[PDB]
RNA sequence: AGAGUAGAUAUUGUAAGCUAUGUUUGCCACCUUCGACUCAACAUUUCCUCUUGGUUGUAAAAGCUAAGAAGGGUUUGACUGUUCGUCAAUUAAAAUGUUACGUGAGUUGGGUUAAAUACGAUGUGAAUCAGUAUGGUUCCUAUCUGCUGAAGGAAAUAUUAUCAAAUUAAAUCUCAUUAUUAGUACGCAAGGACCAUAAUGAAUCAACCCAUGGUGUAUCUAUUGAUAAUAAUAUAAUAUAUUUAAUAUAUUAUCUAUAUUAGUUUAUAUUUUAAUUAUAUAUUAUCAUAGUAGAUAAGCUAAGUUGAUAAUAAAUAAAUAUUGAAUACAUAUUAAAUAUGAAGUUGUUUUAAUAAGAUAAUUAAUCUGAUAAUUUUAUACUAAAAUUAAUAAUUAUAGGUUUUAUAUAUUAUUUAUAAUUAUAAU
RNA sequence: AUAAUUGAGGUCCCGCAUGAAUGACGUAAUGAUACAACAACUGUCUCCCCUUUAAGCUAAGUGAAAUUGAAAUCGUAGUGA
RNA sequence: UAAAGGGAAGGAACUCGGCAAAGAUAGCUCAUAAGUUAGUCAAUAAAGAGUAAUAAGAACAAAGUUGUACAACUGUUUACU
RNA sequence: UGCUGACAUGAGUAACGAAAAAAAGGUAUAAACCUUUUCACCUAAAACAUAAGGUUUAACUAUAAAAGUACGGCCCCUAA
């Protein structure tokens, strides 16, 4: 009771309702902005739900499967725009994480909101598909977009990529096919260029992307450690 | 001693089992105790597991918790297996009601 | 319960601005944004870039403004006859001038 | 654990049936409890036709309080708190036999050195 | 004076004398609330415990009386508003005070000086009482001092990281019972030791959570009543592709469990009739004090566990001595020398602070700190402490993920692999 | 009546200073009246522990009050309207 | 601090005083004494039974018996002690 | 314990008045405004009709529509 989770200045039931709601919204929209604390707890729930889904998908035991399904049902409000959410979890959301061991959600710190000074954050699903057909882009993963923007900026400036940026890119790649990733980047890039003032040469851009990918993929003091004399 | 009380063993000890605790005579001079198991207390670490068992002796109850891995206890002999009627992990609820144990010694005679 | 004397100018000053706790610190922790070299708080996403991204998402994931089927081919004269524009109350007017009471996010300086 | 006006069973043949503790002997503060093996003063509240009202001494032989720890890491708890009446300055049982009907007691009594009481008991648990 | 089997001065001590205290009852008029609870601090004119002198009244044991001694300790009930007091049960003892007869911006308000009312008394009466009785009203967020904690700045015999002594501020200091010496000494008998040690405890304090018990709004299960879902299945519509000869079949998606009419005014329900308008289907959720009940992990806790009650030593108090003059004797010295002697003192032990000193480092591709992030050993905020790895190695901080374990409550009438059978097992 | 009773009930009558519509005396019912006893039940207490919520605490926004001669507002003893 | 929930062994040892907080073994149908002003007044009597229930298990109605003083009784009273 | 005005002190302290919120979009302007969805609260009401009352507060100036019959006033008739 004391120190197992956040309390969030709400009594039990209400808190539970809030958290379930947040999870549902995250599943719906892929990315949401809220207070930091709320995000932090919401992620815990969401991750657990995802894992349950995964287990249901995998495990042979019928009994286990049923139980997991029940748990999933319990942990959601399947009513309005969440009516088909159960289906979505199994069919669309859970598969993306089949190989990934935990860390399905990403919390990113924003600026504290001006009126209230409450510290804010983005909570979002990790590998969310950025390109929906009959739509162009999707309301996807902010981090990826940010990375792409940074890359573009670097290119514009003709500076080398920051090591941090490279690390981030590598992380993104780890659970991602190369070609797919490249495609995603390309999709992002055009859109970004359109948004910004910058021009767009297709082939050149492609080449740049390829170069970026290559470095990412194929991997490559005053104190002297010495034995006790 | 571990095998009984193992959560992976099917024929383990359960609330509802009647058991005879036999003490070692070389270590101590304690008399052997018969009791209906109300609960097995499994802990974070293994050696400090116990079980809480009771007996009514001629109009007076008595409950005893025995640390199962005490070297004072030799072995514990299952006298009577539990019945499928009484259900729950811990049967504290029986004390004082119709479901109480009565005199196990008497039953044994 | 109650002050025995008027608290002197000195004393109040030293209670207020004296200790460190009560002083505003300088926000040292702030660094360049990787996407556009502007200032941002450390360990924090740049508020401009994220905003931009959000805007783009909105533009793309915009919901279809469900315009009614009838009013699209509704004669101007006919429209006028039907739906004449009233005068709004003071309160409504006030609400409408959002610029007066509503704040748009400021942009940081360029880090060097 | 027994305190001021706690009522307890007398498991003896002295004719006392039920006694009410008025004081614990060896312990300094009167607020302190009397546990198994301890000597108490009590008023005899009910008796079979000693008499009701008699202030007498007793030793607490068994308690309902689980939590009482034994050196071997075990505990024993009873259905009631019971005592045996003793002699003011002799410290021996005032009765000749502990009621074999309901005469169980804690082996801690033996440790204490109440051998007479322990032997008198139907069972020592 | 006089008691005290004798004899004022063991113990007692008339009336009269000389003082001290400002704890009682008063006097003065400088000046305008008793109790209970909580927490106690200080004193010593000491109740207990330690040392000692006197005791035909010190055989011993219990006492009586006196000197040193304030280190530790000095109670729970019935009665009463009571402090007190009378009892009961204990205790080593249940000491007497001072602190605005300590403590109401700390609690209570039973007593006690208001308004109501009654009784007795007094008064012709309004009313009154060193009467009696029932009821009955104040509140305060803390400015400064102070105290308890926690930080920032700072001057450091000059820095930083770490270790740190003396010292200063406190805390602590104990007590009983039992057993041994010993049924010994002593005593006709009864009775019954000192000196000294050990073991049990007692109060007090500290720490801890392996276990025990409590809790546990994360922990599942059971369960009463109402409602709202999701999935599946049957039905219907629409949309989208498929086959068939726009139609029908089947696939996918979305939406749908309605509605109208009868049964003599109304409303609801039932059944009929209308309509595609449904499941004694699986699983959920909400509300009812966490809806109620049985268990319950961590953590926190005591009713639990563990430990301490600080030695050894130095100088002493009252007291007990040696030699030994001044003073041919005597005299422990208010002479020179020489000794014993207390739970007291000094010290030790414990905590906090301080930082002498010591080790190392020196303008820096990763010097020492702070800001920042993830946090709990820490925590009101701070501060403290752990981590901020992702390159040649090495380091897990929270969340997640996996693991085994625990918790729940069904499970061998089982699960898993192969073909009702075989093997491995929950 | 309680281990123990200045309380309670009964009885006794030097009624300091009862008493008959300022009614006297015993009773059924009634009473949020006032005393007392027993049962049961309990955190009232031995003796406090844990948990929840709203405060308190920190950040942002708004923003009071009584009070106030002036203050650079320590301890002790003494002094002194 | 307030407003709740739970609590081992005790069960009023608390306190001016069980203040407060516990405490309900049918809400339907039976069955219900003494006393009495003869009114199931007492009485919703206490106790007790029928149906339901065998230790897990909604909410609300329903919280004892007796003695004494005072007043017959239902009422009214000091709006704000 | 003058009177009026101004400005301090306590103090950036207490408090902000019964409490369930979340997301997305309006709007790279929103804890507080609006819309959608989710969740909750009241429900012999915190609903729906009304009486009285009142700075018209309303869904507003382009504004609250009556021959009368489960429509009120005035009007007729009286009570106190
Ligand atoms: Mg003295
Ligand atoms: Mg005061
Ligand atoms: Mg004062
Ligand atoms: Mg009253
Ligand atoms: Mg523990
Ligand atoms: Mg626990
Ligand atoms: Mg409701
Ligand atoms: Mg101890
Ligand atoms: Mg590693
Ligand atoms: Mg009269
Ligand atoms: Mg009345
Ligand atoms: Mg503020
Ligand atoms: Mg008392
Ligand atoms: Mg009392
Ligand atoms: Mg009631
Ligand atoms: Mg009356
Ligand atoms: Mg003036
Ligand atoms: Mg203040
Ligand atoms: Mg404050
Ligand atoms: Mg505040
Ligand atoms: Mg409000
Ligand atoms: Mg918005
Ligand atoms: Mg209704
Ligand atoms: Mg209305
Ligand atoms: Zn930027």
């Amino acid at each position: 009771t004391v120190g197992i989770a956040r309390k969030l200045s709400r009594d039990k039931a209400h808190r539970d309702a809030l958290l379930k709601n947040l999870a549902c919204q995250l599943f719906q929209h892929e990315s949401i902005v809220s207070t930091h604390a709320k995000c932090k707890e919401a992620s815990r729930v969401a991750e657990r739900i995802i894992t349950w889904t995964k287990r249901a998908i995998t495990t042979s035991n019928s009994v286990a499967q049923a139980e997991l399904k029940s748990q999933i049902q319990s942990q959601l409000f399947l009513a309005g725009d969440n009516r088909k959410l159960m289906k979505r979890l199994f069919s669309e959301i859970a598969p993306r994480y089949l190989e990934r061991p935990g860390g399905y959600t990403r919390v990113l710190r924003l600026e504290p909101r001006a009126n209230d000074s409450a510290p804010q954050s983005v909570l979002e699903l990790v590998d969310s598909p950025v390109m929906s057909e009959s739509h162009t882009v999707n309301r996807g993963n902010l981090k990826m977009w940010l990375l792409v923007k940074s890359v573009i900026n670097d290119d514009a400036n003709q500076l080398p990529h920051n090591p941090l940026t490279l690390q981030n890119l590598h992380k993104v790649a780890k659970f991602k096919a190369e070609a797919q990733l490249h495609g995603e980047i390309m999709l992002i890039k055009q859109v970004l260029l359109k948004e910004m003032s910058l021009p767009y040469d297709e082939a050149l851009e492609n080449e740049r992307t390829q170069a970026l990918l290559k470095e990412v993929y194929s991997s490559s003091s005053s104190y002297v450690m010495v034995p006790r004399p | 001693k571990r095998k009984l009380i193992s959560k992976k063993n099917k024929d383990r000890l359960k609330a509802g089992d009647v058991v005879r605790i036999v003490y070692d005579s070389s270590k101590c001079s304690y008399d052997t105790f018969v009791g209906y198991i109300l609960s097995i207390d499994r802990k974070q670490l293994v050696q400090d597991a116990s079980l809480l068992l009771r007996n009514q002796i001629a109009k007076t109850a008595v409950e005893i918790r025995v640390p199962l891995f005490s070297p004072l206890i030799e072995r514990i002999d299952l006298l009577t297996p539990h019945v499928s009627s009484r259900q729950r992990n811990k049967h504290y609820y029986i004390r004082g009601t119709r479901l109480d144990v009565g005199d196990l010694e008497a039953g044994l005679r | 319960a109650v002050p025995k004397k008027k608290v002197s100018h000195q004393k109040k000053r030293q209670k207020l601005y004296g200790p460190g706790k009560k002083q505003l610190k300088m926000i040292h922790h702030l660094n360049k944004c990787p996407s556009c070299g502007h200032y941002k708080r450390a360990n924090t996403l740049c508020m401009y870039c994220v905003g931009q991204i959000s805007h783009i998402w909105k533009t793309h994931t915009a919901k279809e403004e469900i315009k009614p089927r009838q009013e699209e081919e509704l004669s101007e004269l006919d429209q006028r006859v039907l739906y004449p524009g009233r005068r709004d109350t003071k309160y409504t007017k006030d609400l409408k001038d959002k610029d007066n009471y509503l704040e748009r996010r400021v942009r940081t300086l360029k880090k060097d | 654990m027994i305190f001021l006006k706690s009522v307890i069973k007398v498991i003896d043949n002295s004719g006392a049936q039920l006694a009410e503790c008025i004081k614990v002997i060896r312990k300094g503060s009167p607020k302190s409890p009397a546990m198994v093996g301890d000597r108490i003063v009590c008023v005899i509240q009910k008796a079979k036709p000693v008499k009701k009202g008699d202030i007498c001494h007793a030793i607490v032989v068994r308690s309902k309080q689980r939590n009482m720890c034994r050196k071997d890491g075990s505990t024993v708890a009873f259905g009631d708190t019971a005592c045996v009446l003793i002699n003011k300055n002799t410290g021996e049982p005032l009765g000749t036999r502990i009621m074999a009907n309901d005469g169980c007691v804690d082996r801690t009594l033996k440790d204490k050195g109440y051998n007479k009481i322990c032997s008198l008991a139907s069972r020592v648990i």
